[PDB]
């Protein structure tokens, strides 16, 4: 406190706004130079004509200011009407150069905006990473060495568009996971592969965003059980029927002691063996992403043990 | 938001009256600046309306001049034709049709300044009659700005935000 109380503190932290411009840049760079070098020039000419426009209101303040006189008897004043007719003539072709942002930034967003909302989510898993084991801890330039390695280093170096961002962002992911696992745990590698999971999962269109099944998922154990309730004992011992009475509460699971009674049959997929390969039951149709989170969440309620085998089959 | 800080488990700085002096300085110095600002541009924006309605008090005293001396060259055409001396009064004819043939280019020069003109003037008419709403806000938005100017130095964006 001796020294805080002396001097105030400017923090230049990284927020998501600024990552996802930076990396933005740096894949129309590495991607469309011309587009994204005539971006930077027209972003350049409209910061200096508004710089034009706003000296130009104040010349108009300043001359009507500082004449002292009648205008209408007064060449300055020509010379006045001359500068609002021809920069009013370049405030109109203000407009093109509008527009052809306007094409360009649409173009640009269409393209990699997921992208770089996925650059935003690895850096900020990356930065949060550190709250596990207090071991590794990455800076920004680790980020960056991993784009200057995936912008510039392509299998079958394509030249499709199309393609060449769905290779680029599986190689990323990827790359990622090698460059931070081959300095981290082997007890967390599983961890760090479950968040990229969710962070493409989110970035994928398909998948309906399984927010309250993975909150379920991650907070089980914390949320509050009924009190009294006793299901059956039939197969199933009180710590599953504890763990199946949490799950039932989610919609994909209302019959379960009535389909975990009606399989008897079924008493080895769900009960002893190893689950991971078979589950019983299901998730209307469901996708593959989302049947092997429901079957997740079943393993966890179950037989705890095989969750991290189950984790690194999903 | 420090105690709450220490309680989630982050690292912080313990606060000192040395930030409440600053703060304080720091409104103070915003107060008076941006009162002079304001003041400053409400004066230009006065003597640029004050100029404008001059100008356009001269308009139409050249446009009264304007219809006087042509109804005058009328008259006077009148006469001659009634009195058909003669080369003086042609003459002296000649002379008022080019006194309006160059009053009239004055007035729709200044017509063409006028119509040009409006388009600052009504937006001018506009902050200054909104510069009565925009005076009664300083004294909270430099508070504001003052806070955080001398406050939310350290934390994060989302803590800054929370502060604001």
């Amino acid at each position: 406190p001796d020294l805080c109380s002396r001097v105030t503190f400017v923090n230049f932290t990284v927020t998501r706004s600024s990552l996802q411009s930076q990396c933005l840049n740096e894949v129309l760079k590495a991607e469309r130079p011309d587009v994204d070098e005539k971006r930077s020039d027209l972003l350049k000419l409209q910061g200096e004509f508004q710089l034009r426009l706003r000296q130009l209101e104040k010349s108009l303040l300043q001359a009507l200011n500082e004449v002292k006189g009648r205008i209408l008897d007064d060449d300055t004043i020509i010379t006045t009407l001359e500068n609002l007719k021809r920069e009013a003539a370049e405030v109109t072709r203000k407009v093109e150069e509008t527009d052809i942002v306007m094409q360009e930034v649409e173009t640009v967003s269409q393209q990699y905006l997921p992208l770089s909302t996925a650059c935003s989510s690895i850096y900020f898993t990356m930065e949060s990473l550190k709250q596990i084991h207090f071991l590794y801890q990455y800076s920004l330039q680790f980020f960056l060495d991993i784009y200057h390695n995936v912008l510039y280093e392509n299998p079958n170096l394509v030249t499709d568009h199309t393609q060449r961002l769905s290779i680029i962002t599986k190689d990323l992911f990827q790359v990622a996971f090698n460059r931070v696992a081959r300095g981290m745990l082997h007890q967390d590698h599983i961890t760090f592969a479950m968040l990229l999971a969710r962070i493409k999962l989110k970035g994928t269109v398909g998948e309906p965003t399984y927010d309250a099944e993975f909150q379920h998922f991650l907070r089980g154990n914390e949320i509050v059980l009924s009190a009294g309730s006793t299901p059956r004992i039939q197969g199933l011992t009180v710590e599953q029927a504890e763990a199946v009475v949490r799950l039932s509460c989610l919609p994909a699971f209302k019959d379960l002691i009535a389909k975990v009674q009606a399989d008897e049959q079924f008493g080895i997929w769900l009960d002893s063996s190893s689950p991971e390969q078979t589950v019983p039951y299901l998730w209307t149709p469901a996708t593959p992403i989302g049947q092997a989170i429901h079957r997740l969440l079943l393993i966890q309620a179950f037989r705890p043990d095989r969750l991290l085998a189950m984790a690194h089959m999903f | 938001a420090n105690a709450r800080l220490a309680k989630r488990g982050g690292r912080t700085m313990a606060i000192t009256p040395r930030h409440y002096l600053d703060f304080i300085n720091h409104y103070a110095n915003l107060f008076h600046e941006k009162r002079s600002e304001l003041e400053e541009q409400q004066m230009h924006l006065n003597v640029g309306l004050r100029k404008i309605k001059e100008t356009v008090d001269q308009v139409e005293e050249l446009r009264r001049d304007l219809r006087i001396k042509s109804q005058e060259l009328e008259v006077k055409n009148a006469a001659a034709n009634d009195k058909l001396e003669y080369a003086v009064l042609i003459s002296e004819a000649q002379a008022i049709k080019a006194d309006l043939a160059a009053v009239e280019a004055k007035v729709n020069r200044s017509t063409a300044l006028l119509k040009s003109l409006s388009a600052e003037r009504e937006r001018w008419e506009k902050t200054s009659e909104t510069f009565k709403n925009q005076m009664s806000t300083i004294a909270g938005d430099c508070l504001l700005s003052a806070a955080f100017i001398a406050y939310a130095g350290y934390f994060d964006q989302q803590m800054r935000q929370n502060l604001f």
